[PDB]
C-alpha cells in the first residue's frame, strides 16, 4: 500500500517516504528502460544471426555441387528438383551423388 | 593500421598507381551513429530532478 | 535453379529503439507497460 | 511488470515507472526470387 | 570490421583467392576503377576472369 499519512510537523520524515518513492522509482525507470534497450539490440542480433547461421548451415552441406550467389541464395551446378530441394530444407542433401 | 585517419573501418587499396588508406563511408557511419546512439542511452536516459 | 533462404516480412508499423538504432521497425512486438 | 498508471496504487501492483513506453521486439527487423536474408524479408 | 571483409569477399567472389590476413588479391589486373568499385560495392564481377 503505497502512499502513508503523516502530520504537518512530519515533514522530515514525509520527505524520506518521498524519497524512498523518488528513488525506488529512477532505479526502476533506469533499469527498464536499459532492459528494453539491451534485450532489444540482443533480439535483432539474434534474429540475424539466426538466418546467417542457416545460410551456413545449408553452405556446409551443398559444399562444392554449388555457387554462392551473394544475395543470400545458392544455386545448384546439376539439376535439382523437389527431392533435392527438399533434403536441403531437411538437412539430409545427399552430397556424394551430385556432382558438376 | 596506423595510417588511415579518415574513419573507423577501411581499405589499403595497394594497385600499381599507389596505396592509399579510405574509410569504408557506409561502414564508419553506421558504426559511429551506433556508438553515439549508446553513449547517449547511458546519459540521457538518467534521471535528473531537485533533490 | 536457386534456393534462397531469408525470413519474414511483413506491413508493421510498429517501432521499438535499442541500444544502437532508434525508430526500428519490427514484424512483432510486446508492450510490457501497462497503460489502461 | 510496469505500468504508468498512477503513483499511488493498493494491492499486488506492477512496479511504477516513468515511462511512456517499454515495448520489446519479438519479432524480426521488418526490413522491407531475386533475394534472400541478404537484401529483406 | 568482419563484417565488412565478408561483403567484400561476397562480391569479389571468385575472381580473387583471400590472403588470410584480412586481405584480398585479384586474379586479373585491378586498377583505380576496379579497387573503387570494391570500396562502392559495385564490383563488376562477370567482367573479370582468372
Ligand atoms: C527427411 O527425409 C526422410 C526420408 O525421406 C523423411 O522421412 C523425413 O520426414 C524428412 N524430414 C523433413 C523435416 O522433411
Ligand atoms: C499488406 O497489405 C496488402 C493490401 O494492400 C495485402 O494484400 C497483403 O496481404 C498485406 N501483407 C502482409 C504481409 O500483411
Ligand atoms: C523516434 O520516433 C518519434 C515518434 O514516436 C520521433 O518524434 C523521433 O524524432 C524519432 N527519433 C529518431 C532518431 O528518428
Ligand atoms: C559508385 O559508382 C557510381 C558510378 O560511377 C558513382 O556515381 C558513385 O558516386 C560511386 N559511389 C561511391 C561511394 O564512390
Amino acid at each position: 500500500a503505497v502512499g502513508k499519512e503523516f502530520s504537518n510537523l512530519e515533514r522530515r520524515l514525509e520527505n524520506l517516504n518521498k524519497k524512498m518513492e523518488d528513488g525506488f522509482l529512477d532505479v526502476w525507470t533506469y533499469n527498464a528502460e536499459l532492459l528494453v534497450l539491451m534485450e532489444n539490440e540482443r533480439t535483432l542480433d539474434f534474429h540475424d544471426s539466426n538466418v546467417k547461421n542457416l545460410y551456413d548451415k545449408v553452405r556446409m552441406q551443398l559444399r562444392d555441387n554449388v555457387k554462392e550467389l551473394g544475395n543470400g541464395c545458392f544455386e545448384f551446378y546439376h539439376k535439382c528438383d523437389d527431392e533435392c530441394m527438399n533434403s536441403v530444407k531437411n538437412g539430409t542433401y545427399d552430397y556424394p551423388k551430385y556432382e558438376e | 593500421w596506423q595510417g588511415m585517419v579518415d574513419g573507423w573501418y577501411g581499405y589499403h587499396h595497394s594497385n600499381d598507381q599507389g596505396s592509399g588508406y579510405a574509410a569504408d563511408k557506409e561502414s564508419t557511419q553506421k558504426a559511429f551513429d551506433g556508438i553515439t546512439n549508446k553513449v547517449n542511452s547511458v546519459i540521457e536516459k538518467m534521471n535528473t530532478q531537485f533533490e | 535453379d536457386q534456393i534462397c533462404i531469408g525470413y519474414h516480412a511483413n506491413n508493421s508499423t510498429e517501432k521499438v529503439d535499442t541500444i544502437l538504432e532508434r525508430n526500428v521497425t519490427v514484424t512483432h512486438a510486446k508492450d510490457i507497460l501497462e497503460k489502461t | 511488470p510496469f505500468h504508468n498508471v498512477h503513483p499511488l496504487t493498493i494491492g499486488e501492483c506492477p512496479k511504477y515507472v516513468k515511462s511512456e513506453k517499454l515495448v520489446l521486439a519479438t519479432g524480426l527487423r521488418n526490413v522491407p526470387a531475386i533475394a534472400g536474408f541478404i537484401e529483406g524479408g
